[PDB]
């Protein structure tokens, strides 16, 4: 239900999610406490990515989850 | 004249549209020993488009060819491309490798190698309870600046220890714990209990504005050694000239968690989207080039140095190391003993 997501600057934040909420709801959460376009945010998960419409049951994110936030590179 | 240690004559990689970064990762994993010696272990239409295969082949004649530079159109139309950031590429890529190493024996090959483990643990202040839950993790991103905070981080070992230092979760934030029954201060907090074999550390020097909604680079200096002792995490300096084995010891005695910088990825030129090159060293020559793109040359430790930070504004963004163990580390395999022709 409450994930934590540690952000650009380390500071970890908090996020009400459910189970069944696509990952694309969960960064568009981010984009609310944060400002962040969804298009540039890349989350990890125990060293995997999430990919765009799967759920979060679908990586097993269990409640206290800690995703990692980064920023997609170009050039 | 840049030699490899079976005394071939080393070779670039052709810059195809704006694909620098792709060299560079190629070039990087390429001069991985486990990692190039995995490659060279495995093993009508016709399926071309294996990103293994093509990987593969790629590895094949970055080292047996006497050729000027190397065309990565096979390993893009592998990928399914017609004309996109270095780390989803390097997902790519190892996904792809473990799908096909599913039922070989190389199938928790990039967990060995790659992933390392850690734990998560948040401690509710008035229940006085804390929660602790496994986690790992493949790359380690650390953060340069702090915002706002007027003096960025000057070392990587202090993002290390801003990293997995415990914070407090504010009133916005504050944690459900189960057994107050209700919102509460607690303790935010990651730990390292255990460093991945090849140690991949990314540096958060692409940053986002409020304001202007695009996005910047931060190029503050940051040091970071090539020899790297990380024993205080699991409960000016120089390195940048040749190791010592002597000093190896001396620090292995007291701990024996340390790793060797063999790959310094940077990136210079504008924060949106600029040039990628790599400073690589090849572990069993225990010697310090540099990549870019079609150009291979000699690398000294001052360029190596100069690119910390400070103001073509050119910093890296990412570190590769090794653990530095005499029976675990390997060495790339000569040519002749190729089951493969
Ligand atoms: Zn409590």
């Amino acid at each position: 239900m409450q994930i934590f997501v540690k952000t650009l600057t380390g500071k970890t934040i908090t996020l009400e999610v459910e189970p069944s909420d696509t990952i694309e709801n969960v960064k568009a959460k981010i984009q609310d406490k944060e400002g962040i376009p969804p298009d540039q945010q890349r989350l990890i998960f125990a060293g995997k990515q999430l990919e765009d419409g799967r759920t979060l049951s679908d990586y097993n994110i269990q409640k206290e989850s800690t995703l990692h936030l980064v920023l997609r590179l170009r050039g | 004249i840049p030699v490899d240690e079976n005394g071939h004559r080393y070779v670039g990689l052709v810059n195809q549209a704006m694909t620098s970064y792709l060299n560079s990762l190629v070039q990087s994993l390429y001069m991985t020993p486990e990692f190039r010696n995995a490659m060279y272990d495995w093993e009508r239409k016709k399926a071309e488009q294996s990103i293994p295969c093509q990987l593969q082949k790629l590895f094949l004649l970055l080292q047996t060819s006497e050729n000027d530079s190397l065309e990565t159109k096979d390993l893009t139309q592998s990928f399914g491309w017609t004309s996109h950031d270095v780390q989803e590429l390097c997902r790519l890529m190892f996904d792809a490798l473990e799908h096909k190493w599913k039922g070989t024996e190389h199938e928790k090959l990039i967990q060995d190698l790659y992933r390392g483990t850690m734990e998560d643990f948040v401690a509710c202040l008035k229940c006085g309870r804390e929660s602790v839950k496994t986690d790992y993790f493949l790359d380690l991103p650390l953060a340069v600046k702090p915002f706002g905070a007027i003096h960025a981080y000057k070392s990587v070992e202090e993002a290390l220890t801003a990293f997995v230092q415990p914070e407090l979760l504010d009133g916005s934030n504050q944690y459900m714990c189960e057994n107050c029954k209700s919102k509460q201060d607690a303790h935010k907090g990651l730990r390292i209990t255990q460093f991945p074999y090849l140690l991949t550390i990314q540096l958060k020097r692409f940053d986002f504005d409020y304001n202007t909604m695009h996005r910047i680079k931060l190029n503050d200096k940051m040091t970071f050694p090539d020899v790297l002792d990380l024993n205080d995490y699991v409960n000016v300096c120089v390195g940048q000239p040749i190791d010592h084995a002597a000093v190896d010891d001396i620090v292995k005695t007291s701990g024996d968690n340390v790793y060797e910088l063999f790959s310094v990825m940077v990136h210079s030129g504008n924060a949106a989207g600029g040039h990628y090159f790599a400073y690589i060293k090849n572990l069993d020559q225990d010697r310090w080039y540099v990549f870019n793109d079609t150009r291979v040359d000699f690398a000294t430790p001052l360029e190596i140095e100069k690119s910390f930070g400070g103001h073509s504004n050119t910093n890296a963004y990412m570190l590769m190391y090794r653990r530095i163990d005499p029976k675990r580390n390997a060495r790339f395999i000569l040519s002749n003993q190729l089951p493969q022709h």
